[PDB]
């Protein structure tokens, strides 16, 4: 009966071999990434690595945008990124049309969190290998950033990040919140965000990186938009003559 | 061999290969023998049929869709009939609908969606039986070979069955004659003659054996059985 | 190292029978495109059978038939116990 | 074949259905080669060290070269071949270096040989997908079911045995037992004698016979008959 | 455990789908094909391998176009290949019925991206082990995408797949530093051709056949047709004069 | 333990296969198909002597210029049987008319290999293949009297002579050197007999053998018991000559 | 539902569904019936090692389809509830359609045909019990005795049992019952069944259930003291002879 493994079904440790091998399809790519809550509005970061160059920059990128109040970065392979990526905008038009006004972030996260969880328990349907973190601007709440597992369960973060070098990007958005006793950035200016999360990563990886190395997304109070090669490399500039 | 790894259908080997297909590509090449040749106004068709038993009939091995088009089959009989089904069936949907009749070009790749969704999905199979598509149009006379995964391609004349693959040498040195000869269809039927002999060894060709059926632009598809084709031997 | 390719199965197949007799009237560009993807020892096995068909029907040379009977037989991805035509 | 200049097959395959007797057709062979003789049983291969199993290997091609024109027999393989892999449960791969042992010391780097290499099992589909192709092995014979005129030879060899009534026609008694292998049916002529002492019988005659028949072949198919029940695992 | 590589949506320990990655070697045992993106359009050419002479010449097409601003042609099994088109053909159908003017490339390679998808992650279908590469000319410049068997596309400057995978495509690296600024569409015809020949070191033991298809707004201003009179013959001296 | 659409190594079908080895396992049916008409036979094989000869019917009518005979597992052959009427009956009310034999047999072999699990396209529920062998028979008024057999891979053919089940092999040999063109129908009785005779356990009787007819006036008709008893009576006579 | 098919050509040629399914019956309650002239009689036993059942509160071992005709099976009672309810629909669907009342011999090959149905439908098994159905048609004396095998081939029988220890009884019922001189009273036929129940029940007498089928629809169930009154004649000419 050495089927037991290769589909979701109750373990005799009392766990499942399906789902543990889900998160370890995220680090085929091996793209990190990070979020952090400004004050008024949200930026999140990620990096940007073109292997060929025949890739066009402008079309690769690993930040979708789901609706103008949403944003939303995945990581792993982008067969699967993608796969829920369009399954979240759909849920995104039929909650403006039947339900009422435009979708909030943690809706979003929740209503795709409890769809996979249908595939999960499924057995004729496999999990995604990815992850997928949605960005936003609430008018109640404020700034919010809430990570869906591909187990189907979501829980909300004050500075999230991704990657097999997470536990040690972690280590770095942990430490500044312990001695500033503050779980947001008091920058009010979202441009003074951007360069924020930018030199906590570049400490953390020992890299630095270029105008095409990164894609920066920036989500303001009911509106997002991705910084452009002009809007990335000019945060770079400042940052080289601040320190 | 037998079923180790793609004996699922949805299953691929580590080869890059699929056995299934290559199961059922099997079925053809141990079947019956057909040849087949066209020209510019005509095309020939040429079949053998044989049975377990001197006693028994032969099974008609060429199926007529309309009187512009014909087929063979070579393979499992009643797995072409099926398919035979959906290719009468466009010709009448397009004789209906459009007022126009099937071109064998668009027979192909009609031809070829039936039987791709059965090898890409569970619980059916391929058709194992060849089809060799004759017929004419305003552009001219026209030749596919169908396989079990579904590839059509035009090609001037070709065999399957058994020992049929060694019968195109015959087809090889004369396919500078036939494709230059117009107006002649007793000699273009007599080509595809000289081609099937050469897979003959135990029985060579007889009245009830030869199956023969021509199609061209002045004469409709017509299958020529019995002792029609008994002066073309 | 892939399987042989359908031209390069014809050079293989005249190499083996250099230590055979026939009449070298067979063409060895035709029998490898009779071959779909075969190994090369299933290429030189299938001269193992062709010499001995010809010790039954007490051939003096190998003819065009034994190879070709020899495909018909089990050699490479062919196995029939029986006829079995219906 | 020395005129014509070939290679004499070095291998071959034997394997057919369980209870065809194919040992049996082993031991003809020594009979009539009147030379040395070596039947390797499977699970002698592997010994109760990692490691002593490849030098068991070259234990019995040693003597090919020492004693010329001998015979070796393997006997059931399935036990040994296959591949494998890895993620099992990983006490796997002592066995699968056995073949790798014996296939180098069959065909290696250089080709050494002489004798005739015979491999048996009763599982063919659990072999290594290598060790079913050929370059180590050239004929293949797969044991078949004797039809009406095979089945009745079979109690014409034993017909000269045990004690046949004088008119009685064993070509009816073939015939109504079904399809089965030859251990089954030496089982008719063996169990017709015991049908000498309960049902107060001299010899076996044709009623003990028809007895049989509900009782060698019908009475004792229930569960735990192989035949043809497991070709496969 | 043992079977991980027998269906599919079964995940390997690693994270990883073999089914997926044994699709993949089915690309590289068919005809290879090649492509070339410009500023006004794409070129796509295509290298048919000639079993026998029984072939007739040029009444063989290979490339599928969809609707006139889209081309189409694959790298691996026929089958598979078509049924990728004609899936696409109904969802460009569908979409100038509601959506009146035709769909842009970008669009189109949704459509493609997403049907793959949906063989992955079911046990009773099989993905698709044929490699498309599909173009054109869409309402704002062009773009390029090649289909992978995984699902996995991006924007692509060149795109090329099959036994000359290796050799043609490492060509198209040496066109970028040749023309950085841009190339027009009647030198990408001739340049296509030339590297057919460059990959054709390994198809020199059969019969090969050139079949080239251009799209832009220069010249046939938004329809794809097939390269033919003596456009065809004259980029065939001019590749083979430097072989 | 697989799908019923897997293919087997040598291009056939494993339920396909299996099913043909099926006929041998019944009774043996045999018929002959002349000029002046088609006589055909079965056995039904009583395995104790309480067995009432009414009790298994192997010969059915699809009409009455129309019959056929049954061998081997007689489970499948009462299904096709109801198509086999339903594709004659019905046919008859379209074009008011009678089928032809040899398209009646190509409607009912089609429902052979029209199973499988979860078939695309349309709803076709099977289990497995008709593993029955039926004889078709039959006249009409342009080819005459033709004689088929339907087996479970889906192909037929017509023969003049034909023995199924445990005679597909001994007794259809047989068939070769007595049959013969002119064979009249009376003469065609007794030849039948002669072979059934040879082939059973027990001596020939209307208990253990029924025989039918068709022709052109009568159509099909089945032998009584003193009707059959009276051609064994004959047979006796035709077996001691000289 | 459940699409996957079950029935599967064994290589010899058989079906294991059948096969394997035919076990159940042997492994159940015996089932022996006789038919006269004038009469018919269905015996059945019942389970010995279970006591404690009341015989009024529990249903018969003998199932009754119509009026003039009844069903008494051998094999798996969880397959037989469905064989019951679904022959007495038809035989109601059947006085509707052709305003006919049923007869013996067209219950019978609907019942057996509705089990070759499932053994041809993919997704269902087989039914692992047989039924016995005797019964007089409408306006007919003729005695009809139907067996009904779980593979969906029926015969008719004029003596004839199924369940264990049947090829014992069926060797009894060949020597001592002959069929070309039924016993045209109904006391000869209602001895005989006891005479073949004496080597399977082995000394009870609540466990045998007799079911008389007797013409014009009248039926007539023996009791417990009337089963009793002709074992103990017919062993009084036992072990005296």
């Amino acid at each position: 009966a050495g089927y037991d493994r290769h589909i979701t079904i109750f373990s005799p440790e009392g766990r499942l071999y399906q789902v543990e091998y889900a998160f370890k399809a995220t680090n085929q790519t091996n793209i990190n990434s990070l979020a952090v809550r400004g004050k008024d509005c949200t930026v999140v970061i990620s990096q940007k690595k073109v292997p060929d160059k025949l890739l066009d920059p402008t079309t690769v990128s690993y930040i979708f945008c789901i609706s103008r109040t949403i944003g939303m970065v995945v990581n792993g392979p982008i067969p699967d990124a993608r796969n829920a990526a369009l399954r979240a905008k759909a849920e995104a038009a039929e909650f403006r049309y039947k339900y009422g006004y435009d979708m909030p972030c943690d809706v979003l996260a929740k209503r795709m969190a409890n769809l996979s969880q249908i595939y999960t328990q499924r057995a004729y349907m496999r999990p995604l290998g990815v992850i997928l973190t949605f960005v936003s601007v609430d008018e109640e709440l404020g700034p919010s950033i809430y990570k869906t597992d591909p187990a189907g369960y979501y829980v909300g973060y004050k500075a999230t990040a991704t990657g097999p070098k997470q536990q040690e990007i972690t280590t770095n958005l942990e430490n500044h919140f312990k001695k500033s006793k503050i779980d947001h950035i008091n920058e009010e200016s979202w441009e003074k965000v951007v360069e924020f999360a930018i030199t906590h990563m570049i400490d953390a990886l020992g890299t630095e990186f270029s105008k095409n190395d990164l894609e920066v997304g920036v989500a303001t109070k009911d509106k997002f938009f991705t910084l452009s090669a002009e809007n990335i490399e000019e945060r770079l500039v400042a940052i080289a003559e601040q320190d | 061999f037998r079923n180790n790894y793609d004996g699922d259908t949805v299953t691929f080997s580590p080869t890059g290969r699929l056995f299934q297909v290559e199961y059922a590509l099997e079925a053809i090449k141990q079947g019956s023998v057909t040849v087949g040749l066209r020209s510019n106004t005509h095309a020939v068709l040429v079949a053998l049929k044989r049975n377990a038993d001197e006693l028994s009939s032969y099974q008609k091995k060429i199926i007529k869709c309309d009187e512009h088009m014909g087929l063979s089959l070579a393979g499992l009989a009643p797995d072409a009939r099926v398919l035979s089904n959906y290719l009468r069936q466009q010709c009448n949907y397009s004789s209906l609908v459009f007022n126009r009749k099937l071109a064998v070009e668009r027979a192909g790749h009609l031809l070829c969606d039936k039987a791709q969704k059965n090898t890409q999905s569970y619980g059916g199979r391929p058709y194992g039986v060849g089809l060799l598509i004759i017929g004419y149009d305003k552009s001219g006379a026209h030749l596919l070979e169908f396989q079990p995964s579904g590839n059509v391609t035009e090609l001037y004349g070709t065999a399957i069955g058994a020992r049929s693959q060694g019968a195109k040498t015959y087809l090889e040195r004369t396919l500078d004659t036939f494709i230059k000869i117009d107006g002649n269809p007793d000699e273009l039927i007599k080509a595809g003659v000289e081609a099937i002999s050469q897979s003959l060894r135990d029985e060579s060709l007889t009245v009830d054996n030869l199956s023969i059926a021509i199609v061209g632009k002045d004469t409709p598809f017509t299958i020529y059985d019995g002792e029609a084709v008994a002066k073309y031997i | 190292f892939p399987l042989p390719s359908e031209d390069s199965r014809a050079q293989i197949l005249q190499i083996h029978s250099r230590k055979m007799t026939t009449d070298d009237d067979i063409n060895w560009q035709e029998l490898a495109r009779s071959t779909d993807e075969f190994n090369g020892a299933q290429l030189k096995a299938v001269t193992v059978e062709a010499g001995m068909i010809a010790l039954r029907n007490g051939q003096s040379s190998v003819k065009h038939e034994d190879f070709v009977e020899g495909i018909s037989e089990v050699q490479a991805r062919k196995s029939k116990s029986v006829s079995f035509y219906a | 074949f020395a005129t014509l200049g070939i290679d004499p097959p070095k291998g071959i395959l034997l394997y057919g259905p369980p209870g065809t007797g194919k040992t049996l057709c082993a031991r003809a062979v020594a009979n009539r080669t009147d030379a040395t003789f070596i039947r390797v049983i499977g699970s002698e291969l592997v010994q109760k060290y990692v490691g002593e199993g490849a030098r068991m290997v070259r234990e019995l091609f040693e003597m090919a070269r020492t004693k010329k024109a001998c015979i070796i027999f393997f006997d059931e393989i399935d036990a040994v071949g296959g591949a494998r892999f890895d993620d099992g449960a990983g006490g796997d791969n002592e066995v699968q270096r056995t073949m790798l042992e014996l296939i180098t010391q069959l065909d290696g780097f250089d080709p050494r040989g002489n004798i005739k290499v015979m491999f048996a099992t009763n599982r063919p589909n659990t072999l290594d997908p290598a060790l079913l192709r050929p370059g180590r092995i050239d004929r293949k014979v797969e044991f078949s079911l004797p039809d009406l005129e095979g089945r009745a030879n079979i109690f014409r060899i034993h017909s000269k045995s045990m004690s046949v009534e004088r008119g009685i026609r064993w070509e009816l008694i073939s015939r109504l037992c079904p399809n089965s292998t030859g251990a089954e049916l030496r089982s008719v002529c063996t169990e017709a004698g015991m049908f000498a002492i309960r049902a107060r019988r001299k010899v076996a005659t044709e009623k003990d016979f028809l007895k049989a028949v509900d009782k060698v072949i019908s009475g004792y198919k229930k569960f735990s008959s192989t035949s043809r029940y497991m070709q496969y695992n | 455990g043992t079977g991980y590589d027998l269906s599919n949506s079964v995940f390997s320990p690693d994270g990883r789908n073999f089914q997926v990655e044994y699709a993949v070697k089915a690309v590289e045992n068919g005809t290879t094909s090649i492509g070339i993106k410009c500023n006004d359009g794409v070129v796509f050419a295509v290298e048919k391998l000639i079993t026998s002479k029984l072939l007739v010449p040029q009444k063989n097409v290979k490339i599928q176009v969809v609707d006139r601003h889209i081309g189409c042609v694959y790298s691996g099994l026929i089958p598979d290949g078509r049924h990728l088109v004609n899936r696409g053909r109904e969802e460009a159908a569908s979409f100038k019925k509601l959506y009146k003017t035709p769909i842009p490339i970008p669009a189109f390679a949704d459509r493609l991206g997403q049907y793959v998808q949906a063989h992955t992650l079911y046990n009773s279908v099989r993905p698709f082990g044929v490699s498309t590469i599909f173009g054109g000319v869409d309402k704002n410049g062009a773009h390029l995408y090649m289909l992978e068997p995984s699902g996995s596309y991006w924007g692509y400057k060149g795109a090329a797949t099959g036994k000359g995978r290796q050799s043609a495509k490492a060509e198209l690296e040496k066109l970028v530093d040749h023309h950085p600024e841009g190339l027009s569409a009647r030198e990408a015809v001739k340049q296509a051709a030339k590297i057919i020949y460059l990959a054709h070191e390994d198809n020199k033991e059969k019969d090969f056949e050139l079949e080239i298809s251009w799209c832009s707004l220069s010249e046939t201003n938004g329809l794809h047709k097939f390269v033919k009179g003596d456009l065809l013959q004259e980029a065939i001296d001019f590749a083979q004069k430097e072989i | 333990d697989r799908g019923v659409s897997t293919f087997s190594p040598e291009g056939r079908l494993f339920q396909v296969e299996y099913s043909l080895e099926a006929i041998k396992l019944g009774s043996t049916a045999i018929g002959i198909a002349t000029k002046e008409g088609v006589v055909l036979g079965v056995e039904k094989r009583a395995t104790s002597p309480l067995l009432e000869s009414d009790s298994i019917e192997k010969i059915v009518e699809i009409d009455r210029h129309i019959g056929c005979a049954m061998s081997g597992l007689t489970a499948d052959a009462r299904s096709m049987i109801e198509h086999a009427r339903t594709a004659a009956v019905t046919h008859n009310l379209y074009y008011d008319e009678d089928i032809n034999v040899e398209s009646l047999t190509q409607s009912v072999c089609d429902l052979a290999l029209r199973f499988g699990e979860g078939a695309s396209g349309e709803e076709r529920l099977m289990s497995r293949p008709f593993g029955v062998a039926l004889l078709i028979a039959g006249h009409d008024a342009d080819d005459g009297y033709q004689l088929f057999h339907a087996e479970p891979s889906g192909t037929f053919y017509r023969y003049n002579a034909k023995a199924i089940g445990s005679g597909s092999e001994g007794a259809q040999a047989e068939l070769l050197n007595e049959w013969h063109s002119s064979l009249t129908l009376k003469e065609a009785e007794l030849l039948v007999l002669k072979i059934l005779k040879q082939v059973m356990e027990e001596k020939l009787d209307e208990n253990n053998a029924q025989l039918s007819c068709i022709t052109k006036q009568d159509g099909f008709k089945i032998y009584d018991n003193e009707k059959t008893a009276e051609l064994i009576k004959e047979l006796k006579e035709k077996e001691a000559a000289e | 539902g459940y699409d996957r098919a079950l029935s599967i050509f064994s290589p010899d040629g058989h079906i294991f569904q059948v096969e394997y399914a035919l076990e159940a019956v042997k492994r159940g309650t015996c089932a022996v019936g006789v038919k006269g002239k004038n009469c018919v009689v269905l015996g059945c036993e019942r389970r010995s090692t279970l006591k404690l059942q009341d015989t009024r509160i529990t249903p018969s071992k003998v199932s009754k389809i119509d009026s003039h005709v009844v069903l008494s099976f051998s094999g798996l009672n969880a397959d037989s509830r469905i064989l019951i309810e679904k022959a007495r629909v038809e035989a109601q669907s059947h006085r509707l359609t052709l305003e006919d009342p049923v007869t013996v011999e067209y219950l019978t090959r609907y019942v057996a045909g509705v089990q070759q149905r499932y053994t041809q439908s993919g997704g269902v098994r087989p039914f692992g019990v047989s039924t016995l159905i005797a019964g007089f048609d409408p306006r007919d004396d003729e005695p009809k005795l139907y067996q009904t095998e779980p593979s969906g081939i029926y015969s008719s029988w004029s003596a004839q049992t199924i369940g264990r220890n049947s090829k014992t009884v069926r060797e009894f019922l060949e020597k001592n019952y002959d069929r070309k001189e039924p016993p045209a009273t109904v006391e000869e036929c209602v001895k005989l069944t006891v005479r073949s129940l004496l080597e399977v029940v082995q000394t009870g007498a609540k466990n045998i259930e007799i079911t008389v089928v007797k013409p014009d629809s009248d039926i007539v169930a023996l009791s417990s003291e009337e089963i009793n009154q002709y074992v103990t004649q017919i062993e009084q000419e036992k072990q005296e002879q």
